[PDB]
């Protein structure tokens, strides 16, 4: 959230994918542990649609994954 | 007799059609090597004349000559200031070109906008009103402000929470007017190579007042607007200096739109720059209904759809949230095989956007 070239940089992603004609074929797929950081920019329901937690693995959850 | 008489003919016709047919790659073949033997010529912007034969210019980025005119080239119409051809043995001027075009601005005004209307952008009335009686009328209607004698103001700037419409807004007043429109992404207006985001926007300013009724509109302006890393200060002095030499007559016209309006430097906020402001804010009450109508519109639901409802429960939404809200309910109906949408989809939808927001740890914005 708010160097000055990282923040160019994700604004230019934040354009390149929710203003002024997006999408046609392009789906994209983020993944971070700290969602607490990024907040308002990139965040918005338009940008990113779905916002998929990955919780602590339950205990079936831990028992398939061994 | 007549089927070979017939025969004959006809492939006499084919041949000679075929023949016209060679006889048309054949003139392609000398015409493309007649071009072969052509020459590119240095183009390059000229500068003062020191008598009505010998002038200087700049060719491109490279070293300024003094050359002169051809023979038969006007001399009048040569001012610093036009974009010129010259010969690569002895760099007089011949063929001075109108103006370049920067394909980079070629890129920026045939960009498809949408076919976004007055009518699919809803909740902000005052905003577009505002808008269009700042940047529409002065453009389609100059009389008045001609006669009366009111300077209309150069450009507005909008600022607001994220998927407040800003981005939409502006999408809807290029669809709708015909005319040039302008838009390009701050961040890729800088450059890595010195000064050319200098150059970059006194071409596209120039552009815009060649190609008139021009509209250019800036999104994410705090990438080059932001208070005071040394060509984004440049490029925004160049910035202040270009759009500070709109001349009246002119019909030309700025959009700004950013999230966070407070990097923004006060240069840009003083008047006789960016006098208007408008502020977009989340939807209201009502605001949110109209959105939820509009993004719901062209979905197959079944039944009544109690809109209200949901804007009771959809506080703080903005109008990104609502076009999620119909897209969750879309993908329960999906995932459901659903070939219709009920009110329970949109009822999971609006609670499943409420989690999201629930990540959305919005810091409190403030305007300029
Ligand atoms: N009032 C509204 N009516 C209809 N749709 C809206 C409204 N507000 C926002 N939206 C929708 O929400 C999304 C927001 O996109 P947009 O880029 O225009 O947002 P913004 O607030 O202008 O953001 P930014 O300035 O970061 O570009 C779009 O898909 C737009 O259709
Ligand atoms: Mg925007």
């Amino acid at each position: 959230k708010r160097d000055r070239e990282v923040q160019r940089t994700m604004l230019e992603l934040l354009n390149q994918l929710d203003g002024f004609q997006p999408n046609t074929q392009v789906k994209v797929i983020a993944a971070t542990n700290r969602v607490d950081i990024l907040d308002p920019a990139l965040l918005r329901s338009g940008r990113l649609d779905r916002k998929i937690e990955f919780p602590m693995p339950n205990e079936e959850a831990r028992a398939r994954i061994m | 007799k007549l089927l070979e008489h017939k025969e004959i003919d006809g492939r006499l016709k084919e041949l000679r059609e075929q023949l016209k047919e060679l006889t048309k790659q054949y003139e392609k073949s000398e015409n493309d090597l007649k071009a072969l033997q052509s020459v590119g010529q240095i183009v390059g912007e000229v500068l003062k004349q020191l008598t009505e034969e010998k002038f200087i210019v700049k060719a491109t980025n490279g070293p300024r000559y003094v050359v002169g005119c051809r023979r038969q080239l006007d001399k009048s119409k040569l001012k610093p200031g036009t974009r010129v051809a010259l010969d690569m043995t002895t760099l007089t001027i011949m063929r001075y070109l109108p103006r370049e075009v920067d394909p980079l601005v070629y890129n920026m005004s045939h960009e498809d906008p949408g076919n976004v209307s007055y009518s699919e952008i809803g909740g902000l009335s005052e905003q577009i009103r505002e808008l269009r009686e700042v940047i529409e009328l002065p453009l389609t209607n100059p009389e008045l402000f001609q006669r009366v004698g009111i300077i209309p103001p150069k450009g507005c700037l909008l600022y607001g929470p994220p998927g407040t419409g800003k981005t939409l807004l502006a999408r809807a007043v290029a669809s709708q007017l015909d005319c040039n429109f302008l838009k390009v992404v701050s961040s890729s207006i800088v450059d890595k190579y010195i000064g050319e985001s200098a150059r970059l926007i006194r071409e596209m300013f120039n552009y815009a007042r060649d190609h008139q009724p021009c509209i250019i509109f800036m999104d994410e302006i705090d990438a080059i607007g932001g208070r005071r890393d040394r060509e984004i200060q440049r490029t925004l002095m160049e910035l202040l200096n270009q759009m500070d030499g709109f001349d009246t007559l002119h019909r030309v016209k700025m959009i700004m739109a950013t999230n966070r309006p407070d990097t923004l430097d006060p240069a840009l906020l003083r008047p006789g720059r960016l006098d208007r402001k408008i502020h977009i804010d989340l939807p209201n009450e009502q605001a949110r209904l109209d959105i939820l109508k509009i993004h719901a519109g062209p979905i197959t639901k079944h039944g009544e759809i109690d809109y209200e409802a949901i804007v009771k429960l959809s506080d703080g939404f903005n109008g990104a949230d609502l076009r999620n809200v119909c897209t969750e309910a879309g993908m329960f109906a999906i995932r459901a095989d659903h070939d219709f949408v009920v009110q329970e989809d949109f009822m999971k939808a609006v609670r499943k956007v409420a989690d999201s927001k629930k990540l959305e740890s919005k810091l409190d914005y403030k305007p300029v």
